[PDB]
């Protein structure tokens, strides 16, 4: 398709069905079944794991996390695909936001299977295979915060991402509710953890970077800085702050720098970049914690 | 189409029933899609049935265009947006009837008497034609379907035929060779207990391999992407090199036709055009020439001119008579040339500076092409192509060789008729370029100085061309362009020439015998 | 539980062939000197006939996805299915590609599979698929799973030739299934312990002698004995024996008390072996069967046999230990205890008993990899040379050029192969780099003069000078034989001047056969080569 626009000629379809097929079908067949799980309907919940009464038995659950593997699988290659590419184009926003909505409403679906202590279901799932897509998210993850953070155009795109992190974290912790001593969920979620190591230190390196600019902001070397209620501060005084609060690294530093967006003026508002970065910064890291 | 699908699913095990009423509505529809590109798109969304029932009457001659596979191919055809919409299973329906085609025997034709053979020509020919259409589309090459089209088929090796196939296949010149013997035998050729009752064997195998042929040489890539070195491009034409050996490609090429004849009484004898070796045939030689391997060597292309391109040029201008120019042979040989050789030849104009010691061979060239030009049965078209081709070799190709043609040519070009205005432009050309050469007697170091019958001649070809342009009548488009090649003629000889008083006598008396100069 | 294989393991492919309806089980097999391409080895009579697998080991380097591959071409991880993979082969340390070229054995379409020096390009490079409907793409790959491999470059598939007399491998369009099986894996294993697969020394209780065969003067079935030698054989290439388990899966595991092993000898490529006569002897590997080269260690002397134990699935646990553990060699079928003869250049005979002596603890000590590997060069060295040699006679016994075979292209390559073993270092390296490779080309020297390579080549340059001239050597043998008269004559010359170069002790065992040297000096075509060689020794 996206040689066919490039070549010029008339399109039918501008966002394109022929990638993701039908996104509000499986949405509404995941929140189906997500709805008549909710409520921690415990009987319903073991129902959809295993029909007593049927002759023959299909595990919806199984089968749920076997889509989420497969969309999973989908969206790492569409990331491998604009890797190297510097800018995300309108066709890729789209459908990286369709996707995302998609893998979200699989995580909430799985997220009600799990939840009211539905020890079944978390065992079912612990020996299915979600530890390979969770693996893979937490790279996305690791990569595109690094990726569409330096960059300002696709906000939307990494708040979205974003809201999909906390929602797999949320699963987790839903997987591990009801947890015991050596439990063997345990063991095979820090088995995934190990496997991720290098993807998860990304991501924890990226949320504490971001997470002592309330305190960057808020030190009186700032205020001396910006005095002003107006609180646009300048790009050489908050580059500058950034060595002399004497926490940042350099790297740290140039990242952050690479992060902030200026206008024509040469100046940053410090308020603007922090509700952009610490909140969904704060709101996963206590997850993750 | 739900009355060609009701006929189709009623008796489809036992041929078809009212073939003629399906030929019609598979007609009807491939001229629904030509008349718009829009209902060609309407077409195309029903593409997938036609595939399941492209293997209809496909055996059957006379049909060819009335078949749901041909529906399939004008709903594909020359639409890049549906090119690049159809997708892969599509494709691997065609490639996996096309393999059914190459391992299994014509039950129906072996059933009519037909010998039996282990694969398929008639209809693997018609699935390579889908193919092509499918993956070729607007002189361009389609690269995402020719490189799922060229996977699959390297996949799945029995598409390729016998030949080719893999398993001690004697090879493509080997098929070429036999499928022509078995074209002369009529045993093999005919069943043996006017066309569509007869199938003619032989040329059912080299319709096939031609087609295949054709097919992986459009699916080769374009060549600016192999010199942006992408390496799939690369990979998929070093495939197609490892599947098709060149050597197989000239001996092809070098193989001849069976000229026509008259009889005794004098009748035209004329063998027919549905049994023989077809001039597309080496057409599809040349393209996969061009566009897999690449021609780029001079001795190599000097070679091929010699071995195979030459002596069908010379056939062609030996068959340049009146009364066997109508032959439909003659047709299809300057169809041939002038749409594959002298392209190629045209495309292949720098290469033709080193040929020196090849003299003998440019100026044979030169030679049958003029031939060629000076012809009737000759189209518009292929008169332009003529002119181009001749006008791109004479202008990289040195002074020395062509003062043969320019001989032949002062001789013929006073009559100022309009078979001379190609050689009016040859000489305008030449002599612009050549200016240096005639007028200083050094000239250039490496092209040497003028022979002084080469001035002679070029004294010749001025005052015929003053004297005849003066008795010529009136046409202002004539006289503009006969004055630059006079001024280029007048300027290039140097004047303080000498005429020699001592001419040679006894000149070429075939020269000015104007019937054909043999 | 289910094993999945991961990078740095090392791995043997097994395909399956049906050939005169009886199923055999080969091994993708090739060698780093001479023929790069590769054979296969069959491991489905390993009773009456050892596997080598040795040649057959490769190990998983690095396991890629196809976009990172094509990355990482434009400028411990598990291995999944869709990835590609890098083998090298455990041997050589080259690595398994497409060589682009075919012998053409009627399959135009076939390319010859081989082994590359680099890694560059994606020749090297194969991408693993799920075999059956179980298995998809992106999962685990299983270990003991079978696996289709396809190659990147040429996009043909690893296939075993079934219509030709001798089976071949080699990369083409039809598919044949390869199953993989984890020969070991070094990850896990405990260092200084003995396992499966290791060219040790068995030293006897003195610590100062080893089990030895005779010297090189002696002809060969005369090196057939074993026997006990002393000394500076302690440091040859003689005193090397490889230690092979009696399975093929799992054969690089952690040697356990009682664990059935053949021992090879790496040198003569002989396998110990019992004789019905209760006296040891080296015997072929045609011959090798079971009951008479089945040896195990035993702790203790104690006469309560193990028995029969379970194999396990892995590198198990470490039993026996390099240079400390006391192990006792006996004869499974036959029960007898490994001993000295102490029969009255100590040549302390080894001979098999009912009891034995008290002292007969053995102990092991690794060898090293370059030594290994040296070794290995000069057997396969050995028998090029003698079937050149061979040959050679033949050619001049009058024998009809058909009938003999003359290795003119396999002679030549391993040529430019020991060119390149002993090229000298050169001089822009690293000062301590510098020094290593002096090191190891002195050892490589020392060991093919203590083998006799340099009689070897001599013969060889002898009975290439029998010939006076190309045309007559074409005349003799075959006409590409004639046009590879002058190349391998020179190159014999170079590689004896460089077996020659810097090792006094080379050159004064060299001070013998000078005068030989010098008596064809005038001969042209070898006059720059023996001015050379001179040179060295001088």
């Amino acid at each position: 398709q996206n040689k066919a626009e490039g070549l010029g000629m008339v399109t039918e379809e501008g966002s394109g069905e022929k990638v993701l097929q039908d996104d509000e079908f499986t949405c509404d067949l995941f929140r189906f079944l997500q709805l008549l799980c909710e409520g921690h309907n415990s009987d319903f919940q073991n129902y959809l794991r295993t029909q007593t009464g049927n002759n023959t038995t299909v595990n919806i659950i199984i089968s749920t996390v076997d889509y989420l593997l497969r969309v999973q699988e989908s969206i790492s290659d569409f990331y491998w695909y604009y890797s190297g590419k510097d800018v995300i184009d309108e066709q890729g926003q789209r459908n990286f936001s369709k996707a995302i909505q998609v893998a979200k409403q699989v995580f909430n679906t799985l997220t009600e299977y799990i939840q009211g202590p539905c020890t079944g279901n978390q065992q079912s799932l612990a020996h299915s295979r979600l530890w390979d897509a969770v693996v893979g998210f937490l790279h996305v993850f690791a990569h595109m915060q690094m990726k569409l953070s330096q960059d300002s155009s696709q906000i939307e795109l990494l708040k979205e991402l974003m809201d999909l992190q906390k929602d797999m974290v949320v699963m987790l912790l839903s997987m591990l509710e009801g947890n015991v001593v050596n439990g063997t969920i345990g063991k095979q979620m820090v088995d995934m953890l190990v496997e991720s190591s290098n993807n998860v230190e990304m991501i924890l390196k990226f949320f504490d970077m971001f997470l002592k600019l309330k305190d960057l902001t808020s030190s009186d070397t700032f205020k001396e800085y910006d005095p002003d209620g107006k609180g646009v501060i300048s790009k050489r005084d908050f580059h500058k702050a950034m060595e002399s609060h004497k926490h940042y690294t350099q790297s740290e530093t140039e990242f952050l720098l690479s992060c902030a967006e200026t206008d024509e003026n040469e100046t940053l508002d410090y308020e603007e970049f922090v509700k952009r970065f610490h909140e969904p910064a704060k709101d996963i890291g206590f997850n993750v914690a | 189409m739900e009355v060609m699908v009701n006929v189709l699913g009623g008796g489809e095990s036992k041929e078809i029933t009212f073939p003629k009423m399906v030929a019609n509505c598979c007609r009807f529809l491939c001229y629904f899609c030509r008349i718009s590109r829009q209902n060609q798109k309407a077409m195309f969304d029903h593409l997938s049935y036609l595939l399941e029932n492209s293997s209809v009457g496909l055996a059957s001659p006379a049909m060819r265009g009335s078949t749901p596979l041909d529906v399939a191919a004008a709903s594909v055809m020359d639409n890049n947006e549906l090119a690049l919409a159809l997708r892969e299973p599509d494709l691997e329906k065609v490639v996996r009837y096309l393999a059914g085609c190459g391992l299994q025997s014509c039950q129906m034709l072996v059933s009519k008497g037909y010998p039996d053979i282990g694969w398929n020509p008639v209809e693997g020919e018609r699935y390579l034609d889908f193919l092509r259409f499918a993956v070729f589309c607007n002189g361009e090459s389609v690269e995402e379907n020719a490189n799922v089209v060229v996977r699959l088929l390297i996949r799945r090796p029995e598409c390729f035929g016998p030949a080719l196939r893999g398993e001690g296949g004697n090879g493509l010149l080997a098929a070429m060779e036999e499928a022509i013997k078995i074209a002369e035998d009529p045993s093999r050729d005919g069943p043996s207990p006017e066309e569509d009752d007869t199938i003619h064997m032989g040329n059912a195998i080299m319709t096939f391999y031609s087609a295949l042929i054709d097919l992986l040489g459009r699916c080769a890539p374009e060549m600016h992407l192999i010199h942006a070195g992408k390496g799939e491009a690369i990979r998929i034409r070093s495939i197609l090199r490892s599947l098709i050996p060149l050597g197989d490609l000239v001996g092809v090429i070098s193989i001849a036709f069976q000229m026509p004849t008259i009889a005794k009484d004098g009748n035209v004898v004329e063998p027919d055009m549905s049994a023989g070796f077809c001039p597309d045939h080496k057409a599809a030689m040349v393209l996969f020439l061009d566009r897999v391997y690449g021609i780029e060597v001079q001795d190599f292309l000097l070679h091929l001119l010699e071995v195979g391109f030459l002596p069908d040029l010379r056939a062609a201008a030996s068959l340049d008579t009146a009364a066997l120019s109508a032959t439909d042979m003659a047709l299809a040989l300057n169809r041939y040339l002038c749409t594959a050789v002298l392209p190629l030849l045209t495309r292949c104009a720098p290469l033709f500076a080193g040929t020196e010691h090849h003299a003998s061979l440019i100026d044979s060239l030169l030679h049958t092409v003029y031939r060629l030009s000076k012809g009737c049965s000759l189209t518009k078209a292929q008169r332009d192509s003529i002119e181009v081709c001749l006008l791109s070799i004479c202008g990289q190709l040195r002074p020395s060789m062509m003062q043969h043609l320019l001989r032949r040519l002062v001789f013929d070009v006073p009559l100022l008729n309009e078979h001379a205005k190609m050689p009016l432009k040859l000489l305008t050309n030449h002599y612009e370029r050549c200016w240096k050469y005639y007028c200083l007697p050094g000239g250039w170091g490496n092209f040497g100085a003028a022979s002084e019958e080469e001035l002679h001649l070029s004294r010749k070809l001025f005052w015929g061309i003053f004297d005849a342009l003066s008795q010529k009548k009136y046409e202002q488009e004539l006289f503009k362009l006969a004055l630059p090649c006079l001024s280029a003629v007048a300027g290039a000889l140097p004047p303080d020439y000498m005429e020699s008083n001592y001419v040679s006598m006894m000149e070429k008396q075939s020269s000015m015998d104007s019937e054909g100069n043999f | 539980e289910i094993q999945f294989l991961r990078t740095d393991d090392e791995v043997v492919l097994q395909c399956t062939a049906t050939i005169h309806k009886e199923q055999q089980k080969l091994c993708l097999a090739a060698e780093g000197f001479g023929n790069r391409l590769c054979f296969l080895e069959s491991t489905s009579n390993s009773k009456n006939v050892p596997p080598d697998l040795s040649i057959c080991t490769f190990v998983l380097e690095q396991s890629l996805s196809v976009r990172a591959l094509q990355e990482m071409l434009a400028n411990h991880r598990t291995l999944l299915y869709g990835h590609a993979i890098l083998l090298r082969h455990s041997y050589s340390g080259m690595y398994l590609c497409c060589l682009s070229t075919s012998r053409s054995s009627t399959d135009k379409l076939a390319f010859d599979v081989g082994l590359q020096e680099d890694t560059t390009g994606e020749a090297c490079w194969w991408t693993i698929h799920p075999a059956s409907k179980q298995r998809s793409e992106g999962e685990k790959v299983r270990v003991g799973d079978d696996l289709i491999l396809v190659s990147v470059s040429s996009e043909r598939y690893l296939h075993l030739s079934y219509g030709n007399g001798s089976l071949h491998v080699d990369a083409a369009f039809q598919q044949t299934l390869w199953s993989v099986a984890p020969i070991s894996s070094g990850s896990e294993a405990a260092q200084g312990y003995l396992i499966g697969g290791d060219v040790l020394r068995l030293l006897h209780g003195h610590m100062d002698e080893c089990l030895t065969v005779p010297s090189g003067e002696h002809g060969e079935e005369q090196r057939r004995t074993v026997h006990y030698e002393g000394g500076a054989v302690s440091v040859h290439a003689r005193s090397l024996w490889r230690l092979e388990t009696l399975r093929v899966a799992w054969s690089g595991s952690h040697i356990r008390w009682g664990q059935p092993f053949r021992l090879r000898h790496v040198t003569t490529g002989k396998y110990l072996s019992l004789m019905e006569d209760k006296n040891l002897l080296l015997m072929d590997k045609e011959k090798a069967d079971v009951k008479s080269t089945a040896f195990t260690f035993r702790s203790s002397k104690e006469k309560l046999d193990v028995g029969v134990r379970k194999e396990v699935d892995g590198m198990g646990t470490s039993e026996i230990k390099y240079g400390d553990s006391v192990c006792y060699i006996q004869h499974v079928d036959t029960g007898l205890w490994l001993t000295y003869q102490s029969v009255d250049s100590i040549q302390r005979k080894a001979i098999m008993h009912h009891e034995g002596h008290m002292d007969d603890g053995i102990s092991l000590s690794r060898s090293q990899h370059e030594e290994s590997r040296t070794a290995r060069v000069i057997r396969s060295t050995v028998f090029l040379f003698n079937r050149f040699i061979r040959g050679l006679d033949a050619l001049s016994k009058k024998a009809k050029a058909s009938t003999v075979d003359l290795p003119i292209e396999s002679v030549s390559l391993s040529l430019q192969d020991l060119i390149g073993y002993f090229h000298p270092p050169d001089e822009h390296l690293e000062h301590e780099d510098k020094q290593n490779r002096l090191r190891a080309l002195k050892n490589r020297q020392n060991l093919f003069q203590e083998e006799g390579m340099i009689n070897l080549v001599l013969e060889c340059i002898d009975r290439l000078h029998v010939y006076s001239s190309a045309a007559h050597f074409a005349d003799v043998a075959g006409r590409e034989a004639g046009e590879s008269w002058k190349s391998i004559l020179n190159s014999l010359y170079e590689l004896l001047a460089a077996l020659i170069r810097g090792n006094r002790k080379n050159c004064a065992q060299f001070s013998g056969s000078l005068d030989w040297l010098i008596s064809r000096l005038e001969r042209l075509e070898a006059s720059s080569g023996i001015l050379e060689v001179l040179h060295c020794v001088l």
